[PDB]
């Protein structure tokens, strides 16, 4: 099942 | 004729058949207008005989296991306004004869095994509104030019396909299209400027392709635009100023591209912007103050760019901000205290900048802040006592700054704090006993500071997993109460003034994988207890101390130890106790008083001869 629309995963330190 | 699931026309003939949400298996009245067999777990092919129901208008076979091709006879049904084949096993091409269904409105092919190209025939469907073919990995080829002829399209999605090439300029003819979703595909070349002709466009999702060129300026003339996801492409050039002209734009994600230039001041006019993600680009300039006029902003991720200047104080105006990521930039100046007027902040990451000054006390007044990451900056001054106020703080990283003074005791007030890294600063005095109050604390990194005084078991929480106190001035003895932390995976005390024996209580740290005691004043004999910790696996470093006596026989029991360094001590006797450790990878015995022969084995043969030369009697011998 293809993934629904999403934003760029945020990345913190 | 009504039992259930069967409906008749007025004239008395069977009209509609519907069955769903049952459980079944296996393969599957010429007046029937509507046929739904859906979610039936059906297998096999679609019988070509389907094409014989001439009055068919709806056909929904979706959410089954059907295989084989889509029979071309299916396209004989000239009365079909809905065809749902989605979520099946279907393979093959979309037949050209698709163009013959002249009244088709809805077409759902998504989540299948389909391959080939999209026929140039789709252009003959004048009533087509929704076409969703995504989630077919081998659907390939360029989007056909003829797509511009479907005048009624609202929804188009090809996501997670192998669709390649540039989107045709044809796309600008779709004057009613609302959502274009083609993401996680093979697209390359520039977004065509003609896309600015699609007046109803609301949502543009092109992310995770190879799209190159720049973001067309024409995109600012789309007045209904709401969400723009262009993330993870090759996009180049500056962000169009004209985007400030899209009153409805609530989400902008350009993350992971090549964009340069400046964040445009015009963004200040977007009164609906909730989320701005520019992360991982080349954007230069300063954060423009006009950005503080977007009152609904929850998410600002500008990390990994070239942004210079100071963080604007008018940031207090964004009262809904949950997340602020500016890390890996050129930011300078003080962190503004007014940032604490954003009461909802969950996560602040400012790491890897030039920020200077003290950490403003007010930021610790945030009752919802889980993550505070200020690492790698020029920050100096004390850690404020107000740190005790930040009730929900989970992850705290202040490492890589100039911070001075003692660790404030009120940090013991924080019951959710999991992870704390203060390493590489100027901290002084003792580790505060009150830190025993962080009941959740699993990771404590204090390394490379001026920390001083003694070290107690009562001083530390028993939930600790990771401890690094290395590179300090810590002194007196490693307390017996160290045996109280039974969760401790990794303990690094290296490069201190520590002294006395290693307490036998160390034997009760049952989880200890890594132990670094290197570079201290430890003396006496390595206790037998150290060999009783089967978990010792990653590393054991006893080097650069005063240890004497012999390697304890119990050391034969560390069957998992990969790295062992006893070097630069007064150790004596031979190595025989070590000879059977099969997982021992690295061994450093140099600068000791060892003597005796070692077997000729690839292990001992790999030991540098200078290592044997710094001992008393060590040599490789050959067995008789
Ligand atoms: C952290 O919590 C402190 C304890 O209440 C708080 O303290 C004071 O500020 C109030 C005014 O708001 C003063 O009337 C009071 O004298 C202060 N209390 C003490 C004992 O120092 C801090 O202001 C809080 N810090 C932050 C940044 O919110
Ligand atoms: C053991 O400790 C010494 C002293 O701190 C250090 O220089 C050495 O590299 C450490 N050994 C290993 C194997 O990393
Ligand atoms: C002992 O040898 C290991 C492996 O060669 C090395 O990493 C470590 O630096 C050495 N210890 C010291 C004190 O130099």
């Amino acid at each position: 099942d293809y993934w629904k629309p999403r934003h760029h995963p945020p990345r913190n330190n | 004729c009504n039992w259930t699931g069967v409906k008749c026309n007025r004239r008395g003939e069977v009209s509609e058949i519907q069955l769903k949400e049952k459980q079944l298996q296996g393969s599957l009245l010429k007046s029937l207008t509507s046929l739904t067999l859906s979610s039936l777990q059906l297998t096999g092919v679609i019988p070509k005989e389907i094409g014989d129901f001439t009055e068919l208008e709806l056909l929904d076979l979706s959410d089954n296991s059907l295989s084989g091709d889509i029979p071309v006879e299916i396209f004989r049904l000239k009365k079909l306004k809905t065809l749902s084949l989605n979520t099946n096993n279907l393979e093959g091409h979309i037949p050209m004869e698709i163009g013959n269904l002249s009244g088709l409105v809805e077409l759902m092919l998504f989540d299948n095994k389909l391959s080939g190209e999209i026929p140039r025939s789709i252009g003959e469907l004048k009533n087509l509104q929704v076409l969703r073919a995504g989630g077919n990995k081998n659907l390939r080829g360029e989007l056909p030019w003829e797509i511009g002829n479907c005048e009624n399209l609202v929804m188009l999605g090809l996501a997670e396909t192998s669709l390649s090439g540039k989107l045709p300029a044809s796309i600008g003819n779709l004057k009613r299209v609302q959502t274009i979703a083609i993401y996680t595909s093979l697209l390359s070349g520039p977004i065509p400027d003609e896309i600015g002709y699609c007046t109803e466009l609301q949502n543009l999702y092109l992310y995770q392709n190879s799209i190159s060129g720049s973001i067309p300026t024409t995109i600012g003339g789309l007045k209904k635009l709401q969400s723009l996801l262009l993330w993870q492409n090759n996009l180049v050039g500056k962000i169009p100023t004209e985007l400030g002209n899209c009153p409805e734009l609530w989400l902008i994600d350009f993350s992971e591209n090549l964009l340069t230039g400046t964040i445009p001041r015009s963004f200040g006019k977007l009164e609906n912007l909730q989320e701005l993600q520019l992360s991982v680009n080349q954007i230069s300039g300063t954060i423009p103050e006009e950005l503080t006029n977007c009152t609904k902003l929850t998410h600002l991720e500008i990390d990994n760019n070239l942004i210079t200047g100071e963080i604007p104080s008018l940031m207090s105006n964004l009262r809904s901000l949950t997340m602020f990521f500016a890390w890996q930039n050129k930011l300078t100046g003080n962190i503004p205290q007014s940032l604490s007027q954003c009461r909802e902040l969950q996560a602040i990451d400012l790491s890897y900048n030039s920020l200077s000054g003290s950490i403003p006390k007010e930021i610790f007044g945030l009752r919802n802040l889980t993550k505070l990451l200020l690492l790698s900056n020029d920050l100096s001054g004390f850690i404020p006592p107000d740190i005790g106020n930040c009730t929900n703080l989970y992850r705290l990283r202040l490492n890589g700054n100039r911070l001075a003074g003692s660790i404030p005791s009120e940090i013991g007030n924080l019951k959710n704090l999991n992870f704390v890294d203060i390493s590489e600063n100027r901290l002084v005095g003792s580790i505060p006993p009150a830190i025993s109050g962080c009941e959740s604390l699993e990771f404590l990194d204090l390394h490379t500071n001026s920390l001083s005084g003694s070290l107690l078991g009562t001083t530390l929480p028993k939930s600790l997993k990771f401890i690094d106190f290395s590179d300090n001035a810590l002194s007196s003895t490693l307390p017996p109460g160290i045996g109280l932390l039974t969760e401790l995976t990794k303990l690094n005390l290296a490069k201190n003034r520590l002294s006395g024996e290693i307490p036998r209580e160390i034997s009760t740290c049952r989880s200890l994988q890594l132990l670094n005691l290197g570079e201290n004043d430890f003396s006496g004999e390595i206790p037998d207890e150290l060999g009783q910790i089967p978990s010792l696996a990653i590393s054991l470093n006893l080097s650069c101390n005063r240890f004497v006596g012999e390697i304890p026989s119990r050391f034969s029991d560390l069957k998992n130890l990969g790295v062992l360094d006893v070097s630069h001590n007064q150790l004596t006797g031979n190595l025989n106790v070590l000879t059977d450790l099969q997982n021992l990878v690295s061994l450093n015995i140099s600068y000791n008083d060892f003597s005796g022969d070692l077997p000729n084995t690839p292990f001992f043969r790999r030991l540098p001869l200078s290592d044997l030369a710094s001992n008393r009697g060590l040599y490789i011998s050959n067995a008789i």
